[PDB]
């Protein structure tokens, strides 16, 4: 029941916002380079948590001009509950009218303690997703980890070879290592955050994103309908009604 | 903390054609043309355009008077 | 200024508060034996003997008080001693009154005789009273003790219909409730709050009486509200020169001179003081101090000494016990039971009476859970506020009827209700203060209060009330009790708090106002009178009699702390102070300055829910609230359990507050009575505190933290979790059912599709399904719909309609409900506009129309977000993303011409001297841009677009295109258009002396009549015009050969293109364009208008090359303008108008105090209303007639031309007004007076902007906005009329500078803040106007077919619009497909329209041709809907009655004003007239115009308003009836046409078609025409043919009477009709019949019509028809005008065969009984 410090701790999460670093001059020039606002990313992390992953499908569209840039154009949040190591989503790809015109890019999440290496949980995630629906393309698609560290939070991004693909979709262990994880599986694509252009958010209606705390309520078979609205915070009353109900019961 | 140990590697963000005056008579393009946007038995002729000086008293009963 | 001294409050603070003591040695009275009882000494003094009576001191019996006021005196024979004595005062006077009576004397008795007078001053003769004429307030210390007074004062006045209601709590934008009341009974600090507020004036503007019941409580802490109170009472009383009457019923205490000055009570005449011995009941009082401080022992000996005080009465008599404690009220009365029954076995018989008698009574009444059934079978009762039910009425019964012999008691009995008692005790005199934070001693008005009630008034002679106490410093009881504690003033400490209240208010500005304030405050006085107490020395008093050193220093110290806390902005060089707007929600919500600055430091905008409550703890206000270690496991209980976590905060007084607040909305429960209390108390601050933190973040633009604090707030007043049900804010639910719903993880949101069946289900009770079905759609919910359509590339016109989606109950809902709009960025975080939204009852279920702009940056967001939250009701909101994907944002502007720097032209650059003679005595040189402008306009020939703000002097260029007009054609002619008909007017008188004069050239006017004008067109050099009349002279302009040949065309003020009216402009101007086209000989168009943005699209629209282009920047103007706008967040716009009253008189003194001065203000009522708050304002200061600047001998020849009472007196003294109602010779006496300089300040009408023809130094606009009755709502000012307005603040003669002052709400701000200082934007409306001119041109046939229309839409402004800004027009794209198919779906759209209402024919989808409905539409300038109308609803069977209804449901007088109250006025007109309408709308403005038609006929006199509005529908009814007429006779149908006719000719003499003809006659009566009707005289023709002398005697008589009627009888047709029928004998069937009628006036007058009543000018038509009549078959018709003499033939096809009957008919338009009537047979073979 340390949702209480949990929650005071992250009520502090906008000063991290503050200073951000992106890993860089590690990528091949080769390929495609994807660009995120900044709006969209200060949202997304303070929205967040410091113990438990929360992650958001990315649409985006190439700028007219060339089409070796990806932009971000919007940010996705489904139901969604995370443990510290994995973020459980439900298999219906996010469907929406503002969506036929952005092609879907991958996802974002956030993990507690940076790590130099991909998540092999990150890689069956993304493999799965991959095999579950052929909208993904295997290069176009990528995995952004927007690790917390002290001070500030760092943005890395990767994507998935098609032997890390092979692999992830028929890995069914989900242990730190698992059976056959090398660091050939993965790559490191370039990303750029820039205050250029603004993107939106898009959010369950009838309902919320976030479902930690009722996570008996959530099942990955669940159908949901988006609408064009900023998200809650991570601990807003309507993400736990059962805290506000229990105590009127005292 | 990576940043710290090799900045180099990872990059700080502060994160905060048409034609007027037409008339009947007109071509070429620009010329706006319409396009379907599938979506009195009286006859009234004016329309179209074309003190005490003590009076003799008057026949009257002609009038209406009601 | 004077030298400012810091002296520290706190040395200066009386620490003990209420505790503190000045009587220092007590005298004690006769009696004063001390009986030491070695635990507790006891002081005993006895009853006082009564004052006996003296010579004529009888008691003064109701037959000899007035009989108005006899009745609410029933029960009382006569009235007491001290009430007899005060009967003359009360009564007789209007003297100020303070009343020093002892505790129980009746003072109550003596504040309903003065009531009694301020309403017996309104008897109203026949009528009852007049009960809203006046109002009385109320101030009661305890509001226990306010609904006591509400009670018995409704109880006391029911006879005289008067009700009496308290308004005392949270009250919050209270509703009309207390404009229903008449008496309002409130506390001190409720009514401080609410003249805070603000909103005070609408309600003390009858307030005439106010009360201050128990004004001596001016020594406690609470004193300095009651200062502050009677200070801005007395500065109001001052300032608007009213008097109201101040009443303070004060206790018997040492210093009440002071407050006899203090409350402006002459001593000799108000002062009333009567000592103890006066007393109705004298009473043996005993003190009891305890010495011991042993706390266990304390209440052991309390205990003994009560029992053994009680005992000694036994049970022949009646004991009253009070206690400050709920639970201890049970804990006494079993205490005292158990130590009788054990001490000494003192058995309760004693107290019951006679035995068993009365105890079946109590038995009987004994079956009660309150604990009363543990003693009602005894004596002992209990009585407390708190948890007692109905009890409380039970047990009052019970003890009233000498029943219950001990009864213990809290001290709300002694307020509420009043049972006296033989012998009263009070225990312990301890309350815990949580404020304090402590025990605390009691108010001494409380314990004064429950001590009075010692003694029954009938039943008893002596009393005894003894008070239990500490011995240690708590005996200064005696002073109180024994008329010795002088009241000391408490101001020192919250002086800071009440001054930034009056400065926030407006009554100071300066440290000299608020030392002035400080003079009336109680402080002063006692300063005065008693300096050393305070610390004044009496050196410094003698030094400075007036203190004003003193006060100086006061004023500078609390200005310092307000300047801290950044309340005030106070500059110490010069004194003055400024308001902020932290320091205005301070002063509006009570919280003290300290909170404030808290507040200030710790919000942000990014806190969260527990940083929220984090910061809502540390306020000041629970300062002395700590954390007590017995109550600490109970919150450390509760720490742990919490949904909005503690930030630390482990055992701090922040996280006691916090949990408390928490627990409290959690609605839980508590064991600990001191825990319970300070919950209470943190719960009443944190309405308050919430709501003034919700404002302050709502006004710093912060949008999360806003959503938060109001669903903070929203929650604190409800009570609940926002996680909870919303069916939990209906309290008439079940707490189960909903219980029920909450544990089913269900959304609210699907609930609304489920039916009462399927809801049953799912909350497995289908009984209740139908209750929750029908409580779901009671919920407030709201649909949002927006259109949008950018006005520049930085801002975006919105228009939300808000469309109400619930069912409305006025038990739930109530009168109004109130909503929240925001419109937010991207991410939710900064508010762009925010606008208060009040729903009412009356226009619920009605779409409502929200018009505001946002702002768009150069990054373009995805989308806005519009939100409408609920003000009251929880998880109520509604949110609409306005999507930017679509948006093509308009061109950006080019940059304004350069002004370039040249010498001026010298006057002498006209070659020609006689235009030199025109303008070398006006000025010897021109404004830099006339002479930029010179070359071009003069010299050159081609089109010139002149764009300049208003004061240039663009009418000069305008002339200088005229001068080069005359100069090249000696008769050439020129054309002037201006939108308005007064500048048209200004215009024309302007030009008549240059040119008609001095040129000898013809200048003209255009009026209404088509005949006119072209006469005038063809005789006239320059043709002055308006939009419309212009227009219907140039529709046939292929006909009129005049429109076709003019030189020159000049359109002013073309930026009024965007606004009303806009599109006939627009229309005018381009066909001017195609004529010129089409006649090949050009024709010049030199247009002027306001600095516009887009000048690139006029200019290509006008022909004007860029050269010819000057677009100047608004910065441009000779004298430059300094524009201040000031914004009010007030929603009411009474409110809003009475706060800016002030403001007004400030901004003159402060910007132009020796110049003229023009006020513009929304109505006519608002002109006299503030010109006469200026005077009172103006006077109230030392200034007084500082406005004139003559002397008043030179003001009486003008004052005497003058009729308005009211205008004269302000003209008196230095301001004068304008408005519509004032005659035309008035307004231009005032204009003449302010152009000399006599009178420096005039206040106009905003309807007067253009009219005016004056210029002032400073210019102030109030409130720029108007109501609307249409659409019952308030719309701001078109732009356009603000920059009209604003064009009025220049001199440039004698003014180095222009000085504006913008009063309007904070929202518009911005807009104004955009639009003013920047070229202005037009747009193009023609696209919603089109079907009027797409059918003129139809029939003129210019547009002959489909496409010919698609040609003319070219021509339009609109459709050079259309590409530069597509998405303001509804157009996707600028592509020539896009531009095509839009034009296209437009024409075909219009067309459809066109042909549906008949007016047009479409043949083969292409060719369009007209028919007769558009023709007479486009003959008589007629809306089609109108002539649409016309078709549809006549009939052959129509009468007068119908076509009144018909006539006054025409389109054309939709735009008839619909003023605010005119409601009632229409209505109570409704009965008077004979036709009356069923189901009549009062809020539309067809009934309205066919009431003020039915009067108008009826010869009603109604209100100056109505007559306006009577002129303005008779201005179009003459033409409406001409349409009806040719509508009528174009189907055949005979009667209808002749009463059509007939409504005509009776309009134009105002009669009915019963009235006699004489009515026509000037100077006729209905004795008038009763005389004639008994002679026989019948017509005006007899009295033509009567005698002079004859008719004469008929008559009284006068040399103007007999003359006006002999003129008039001059005028009257006398015309003879003969009639001939071409070939009588032979007539074939069918073939035609030419019927030739000749008629000639013998008479041959010339003239117009002699129409006295109607406004405007006519000349007779008449109607030469032939029908008939047996078949009610109009034949033809033929109209014609007489001019002395003509000749009409008139032709028709002979019907079938035989002889047929024909009646030829012979009617007028202008007269009655003039019209003749001829039969004739015709025979066909």
């Amino acid at each position: 029941t340390e949702w209480r410090v949990r929650a005071i701790s992250a009520a502090n999460l906008h000063l991290r916002t503050n200073h951000i670093y992106v890993s860089s001059d590690d990528i091949k020039e080769t390929g495609y380079t994807y660009i995120l606002p900044k709006n969209v990313l200060k949202k997304f992390i303070c929205i967040s948590d410091l113990r438990a992953q929360i992650a958001g499908y990315l649409y985006g569209v190439s700028p007219p001009d060339n089409p070796q840039v990806k932009e971000i154009r919007c940010i996705v949040m489904v139901p969604q509950w995370g443990t510290h190591q994995t973020v459980h989503l439900p298999g219906q790809l996010p469907q929406h009218e503002y969506l036929k015109e952005m092609e879907p890019l991958g996802w974002i999440h956030t993990q507690p303690n940076e790590s130099p290496q991909l998540s092999p949980q990150d890689v069956t995630t993304h493999a799965k997703i991959m095999a579950d629906n052929p909208s993904w393309d295997g290069e176009k698609t990528i995995i952004i980890t927007c690790s917390f560290t002290p001070g500030s939070c760092t943005l890395t991004a990767y994507k998935l070879t098609p032997s890390g693909y092979e692999w992830g979709r028929q890995n069914t262990d989900k242990g730190n290592n698992p059976k056959g994880y090398l660091p050939s599986h993965y790559e490191r694509v370039q990303m750029l955050l820039s205050d250029r252009f603004l993107g939106f958010f898009m959010v369950p209606a009838q309902s919320s994103w976030n479902y930690n705390f009722m996570g008996v309520r959530h099942d990955p078979n669940m159908k949901y309908e988006l609408q064009l609205a900023n998200p809650k915070e991570f601990y807003h009353e309507v993400h736990r009604p059962s805290h506000f109900l229990n105590f009127a019961l005292l | 903390p990576d940043y710290v140990a090799h900045p180099e590697r990872w990059t700080k963000y502060s994160l905060e054609v048409s034609s007027f005056n037409q008339d009947p008579s007109s071509c070429g393009e620009g010329r706006v043309i319409f396009t379907k946007p599938v979506r009195g038995p009286v006859e009234l002729a004016h329309l179209a355009g074309p003190g005490f000086h003590g009076s003799r008293k008057r026949s009257r009963d002609h009038f209406r008077n009601k | 200024l004077a030298p400012r001294q810091v002296l520290d409050l706190e040395d200066l603070v009386f620490t003990q508060g209420s505790h503190f003591m000045a009587n220092k040695r007590c005298q004690l009275p006769d009696g004063s034996f001390r009986r030491q009882r070695k635990g507790y000494e006891e002081v005993h003094v006895p009853a006082l003997k009564p004052k006996p009576f003296g010579s004529e001191e009888q008691l003064l019996p109701v037959e000899k008080l007035p009989k108005y006021a006899q009745a609410g005196f029933e029960g009382f024979k006569t009235l007491n001693r001290i009430q007899s004595k005060l009967y003359r005062a009360a009564l007789e006077t209007d003297e100020n009154l303070l009343l020093c009576a002892p505790t129980g004397a009746g003072k109550t008795n003596v504040a309903l005789m003065c009531m009694l007078r301020e309403i017996g001053k309104h008897i109203n003769m026949d009528g009852t009273i007049n009960v809203d004429d006046f109002k009385i307030i109320y101030i009661a210390p305890m509001r226990s003790l306010v609904q006591e007074m509400v009670g018995s004062f409704g109880k006391r006045l029911a006879t005289y219909g008067i009700t009496v209601a308290e308004l005392t709590g949270d009250h919050q934008l209270c509703k009309e409730e207390i404009s229903a009341t008449q008496i309002i009974v409130c506390t001190p600090e409720k009514w401080d709050i609410i003249t805070r507020k603000g909103g005070e004036r609408t309600y003390t503007q009858l307030v005439r009486l106010i009360i201050l019941d128990e004004i001596h409580l001016l020594h406690d802490d609470r004193g300095p509200v009651l200062e502050a109170l009677v200070a801005r009472a007395i500065r109001n009383i001052e300032m608007t020169q009213e008097d109201v009457r101040l009443i303070g019923l004060s206790a018997t205490l040492p210093n009440y001179e002071d407050v006899a000055t203090f409350l402006r009570v002459d001593p000799a005449k108000g002062l009333f003081y009567f000592d103890n011995s006066f007393r109705p009941v004298p009473l043996e009082q005993t003190y009891v101090g305890i010495t011991e401080k042993k706390a266990i022992k304390r209440f052991q000996i309390m205990n003994e000494i009560v029992y053994e005080k009680i005992m000694e009465h036994a049970g022949k008599n009646q004991v009253l016990v009070f206690v400050h404690s709920r639970k201890e009220t049970g804990k006494t009365a079993r205490a005292i039971r158990d130590m009788c029954l054990e001490k000494d076995t003192l058995g309760l018989f004693l107290r019951e009476g006679s035995a068993s008698t009365e105890v079946l009574r109590t038995e009987a009444e004994q079956c009660k859970n309150l604990e009363l059934k543990d003693l009602l079978p005894y004596g002992f009762a209990i009585h407390h506020a708190g948890m007692t039910r109905v009890d409380r009425t039970l047990v009052e019964d019970l003890f009233a009827d000498k029943h219950i012999q001990v009864l213990v008691s809290t001290a709300t009995l002694a307020w509420g209700v009043n049972l006296p008692a033989h012998t009263v005790i009070i225990k312990g005199t301890q309350v815990y203060s949580p404020e304090k934070g402590r025990w605390t001693e009691l108010g001494a008005l409380d314990i004064l209060q429950m001590l009075g009630r010692a003694g029954r008034p009938q039943y008893d002679t002596k009393g005894e009330g003894i008070l239990i106490t500490s011995h240690g410093e708590l005996q200064y009881y005696l002073s109180l009790l024994n008329q010795q504690l002088p009241i000391e003033s408490q101001m020192v400490s919250k002086l800071p708090d009440m001054l930034n209240a009056e400065i926030v208010l407006g009554n100071v500005q300066n440290a000299k106002d608020a030392v002035n304030w400080l003079g009336y405050a109680y402080l002063y006085i006692r300063m005065l009178r008693s300096p050393t107490l305070y610390g004044i020395s009496h050196d410094d008093l003698k030094g400075d009699p007036l203190l004003d050193q003193r006060r100086l220093d006061l004023v500078h110290t609390a200005a310092l702390m307000l300047d801290k806390n950044n309340l005030v902005k106070y500059d110490k060089k010069t004194g003055n102070f400024q308001v902020t707007e932290l320091g205005r929600i301070a002063s509006h919500y009570y919280i003290t300055n300290d909170t404030v600055q808290t507040y200030n430091q710790l919000l942000k905008p990014t806190l969260s829910e527990i940083e929220l409550f984090r910061v809502f703890s540390l306020s000041s206000e629970f300062k002395n609230i700590t954390v007590r270690e017995e109550e600490k496991l109970e919150l450390q209980k509760l720490l742990e359990r919490v949904p909005i976590p503690v930030k630390e905060s482990i055992e701090e007084p922040s996280a006691k507050i916090n949990v408390l607040l928490q627990a409290f909305i959690s609605q839980l429960k508590l064991e600990g009575f001191a825990l319970m209390a300070d919950m209470v108390y943190v719960t009443q601050s944190a309405g308050r505190l919430m709501r003034a933190i919700f404002e302050i973040v709502l006004n710093r633009g912060w949008a999360q933290l806003t959503d938060k604090t109001l669903n903070l707030c929203k929650m604190i007043d409800k009570r609940m979790w926002q996680s909870m049900c919303p069916l939990r804010q209906f309290r008439k639910l079940p707490e189960e059912v909903v219980k029920k719903i909450e544990k089913k993880n269900f959304p609210f949101e699907r609930l609304y599709d489920l039916n009462h069946n399927e809801i049953g289900e799912l909350i497995r009770m289908p009984k209740m399904g139908k209750t929750i079905h029908k409580y779901v759609h009671l919920f407030p919910k709201l649909e949002l719909s927006v259109h949008l359509q950018p006005i520049t590339r930085s801002t975006l016109k919105v228009e939300l309609t808000i469309t109400p989606d619930f069912q409305w109950d006025e038990k739930v809902h109530g009168s109004s409900e109130a909503f929240w709009i925001l419109v937010e960025d991207v991410d939710s975080e900064v508010i762009l506009h925010h606008e208060y939204f009040l729903l009412k009852a009356k226009y619920a279920q009605d779409e409502h129309l929200i018009t505001f702009f946002v702002p768009v940056f150069e990054p373009l967001p995805p989308q806005y977000f519009i939100r409408v939250v609920s003000d009251r009701w929880l998880s109520c909101e509604t949110q609409l993303p306005v999507s930017f994907r679509h948006l093509i944002l308009p061109e950006k502007y080019p940059p304004p011409t350069e002004l370039l720097d040249l010498q001026p032209l010298p006057v002498s650059a006209l070659r020609n001297s006689a235009f030199e003679s025109l303008y070398q005595d006006k000025f010897p040189f021109f404004n830099p841009i006339q002479t930029q402008v010179f070359n071009t306009v003069y010299n050159s020939d081609d089109n010139v677009f002149v764009g300049a703000p208003t004061g240039s002097g663009k009418t000069i260029c305008a002339e200088f295109a005229i001068l080069r007009m005359l100069l090249q054609s000696s008769e050439g002619r020129c054309v002037y258009i201006t939108p308005m008909e007064a500048l048209a007017e200004q215009v024309y008188m302007d030009w008549y002396e240059k040119f008609q004069d001095r040129l000898n050239k013809k200048v003209v006017l255009l009026t209404g009549e088509t005949s006119t004008d072209l006469k005038l067109l063809g005789k006239g050099n320059i043709i002055i015009s308006t939009p419309e009349k212009w227009d219907i002279l140039s529709r046939r302009w292929k006909q009129r050969k005049n429109v076709q040949n003019i030189n020159l065309f000049v359109v002013d003020e073309v930026h009024l293109i965007g606004g009303e009216n806009g599109p006939v402009l627009e229309v005018i101007c381009s066909r001017m364009r195609y004529i010129s086209s089409q006649i090949e000989r050009p024709i010049r168009i030199v247009a002027l208008s306001s600095s516009l943005s887009n000048a690139k699209d006029v200019a290509h629209w006008l022909g004007c090359s860029a050269t010819s282009t000057f677009n100047f920047h608004p910065n441009v103007r000779p004298v430059p303008l300094e524009l201040h706008i000031q914004g009010f967040n007030i929603s009411h716009t009474q409110t809003r108008l009475l706060s800016m009253a002030k403001p007004v008189y400030h901004a003159i003194t402060k910007h132009s105090p020796k110049k003229p001065v023009i006020v513009f203000v929304p109505s006519r009522k608002q002109t006299r209303l503030t010109a006469i708050d200026i005077l009172t304002t103006c006077a109230a200061d030392i200034q007084r007639q500082r406005f004139l600047h003559c002397t008043e001998k030179d003001l009486i020849p003008y004052l005497e031309k003058l009729s308005d009472s009211t205008l004269k007196e302000t003209l008196l003294n230095g301001v004068g007004y304008l408005h519509e109602g004032l005659s035309p010779m008035e307004r231009r006496l005032v204009e003449q007076l302010f152009s000399s300089g006599a009178i420096q300040v005039v206040v106009a009408s905003r309807s007067l902007c253009w009219g005016m023809n004056v210029a002032a130094h400073l210019v102030i606009i109030m409130d720029t906005q108007y109501y609307n009755g249409k659409i019952h709502a308030y719309v701001d000012y078109p732009i356009y009329d603000v920059l009209q307005m604003v064009g009025h603040a220049n001199r440039p003669l004698q003014d180095d500078e222009g000085r504006c002052v913008i009063m309007c709400q904070g929202s518009k701000k911005d807009f104004f803040k955009k639009f003013l200082y920047e070229p202005l934007p037009v747009e193009s409306h023609l696209d919603h106007c089109m079907h009027d001119h797409f059918n003129a041109e139809i029939v003129t046939k210019t547009i002959e077919n489909k496409q010919d229309a698609v040609d003319y839409l070219t021509w339009t402004f609109l459709y050079r619009r259309m590409t530069q800004n597509p998405n303001y027009y509804n157009l996707q794209g600028i592509s020539h497909r896009h531009l095509s198919d839009h034009l296209s779906e437009l024409v075909e759209q219009t067309l459809s329209d066109l042909e549906q209402s008949k007016c047009i024919s479409i043949e083969d989808e292409m060719d369009v041709a007209p028919l007769n409905l558009g023709m007479i539409a486009a003959y008589y300038y007629i809306n089609y809907t109108t002539i649409e109308l016309f078709s549809m609803s006549l009939n052959a069977k129509t009468k007068v009655r119908g076509l009144i209804e018909i006539i006054s449901n025409a389109a054309e007088y939709e735009n008839i004003p619909i003023r605010h109250h005119e409601d009632n006025l229409l209505r109570q007109l409704a009965q008077k007239v004979p036709h009356k309408l069923n189901n009549p709308k009062f809020n539309d403005p067809h009934v309205k115009t066919n009431l003020l038609l039915q009067a108008h006929l009826s010869r009603m006199q109604l209100s100056a308003e109505l007559q306006s509005d009577t002129e303005e529908i008779l201005s179009k009814a003459i033409r409406l009836i001409q349409a009806c007429v040719d509508v009528l006779s174009s189907n055949g149908w005979l009667s209808p046409a002749l009463a059509a006719m007939e409504l005509a000719q009776m309009v134009t003499q105002a009669m009915w078609s019963k009235d006699s003809y004489l009515k026509q006659l000037p100077h006729f009566t209905s004795e008038h025409i009763k005389r004639c009707t008994d002679k026989g005289v019948e017509s005006v023709f007899d009295i033509m043919e009567m005698e002079d002398e004859e008719r004469n005697a008929l008559l009284q008589l006068t040399d103007s009477q007999i003359a006006d009627v002999a003129r008039f009888c001059n005028r009257y047709p006398n015309i003879e009709l003969s009639y001939e029928v071409v070939d009588k004998d032979s007539i074939r069937s069918g073939g035609p019949v030419v019927v030739l009628v000749q008629l000639e006036r013998e008479e041959e007058v010339t003239g117009p019509v002699i129409a006295p009543l109607f406004p405007q000018k006519r000349e007779e038509g008449w109607w030469v028809v032939i029908g008939d009549a047996k078949s009610n078959s109009l034949i033809s018709i033929k109209r014609l005008t007489l001019q002395q003499k003509a000749k009409v033939k008139l032709d028709f096809v002979a019907p079938a065969t035989g002889a047929h009957n024909y009646t030829l008919y012979f009617m007028s338009d202008a007269y009655m009984g003039c019209d003749q009537e001829y039969k004739f047979s015709v025979d066909v073979k």
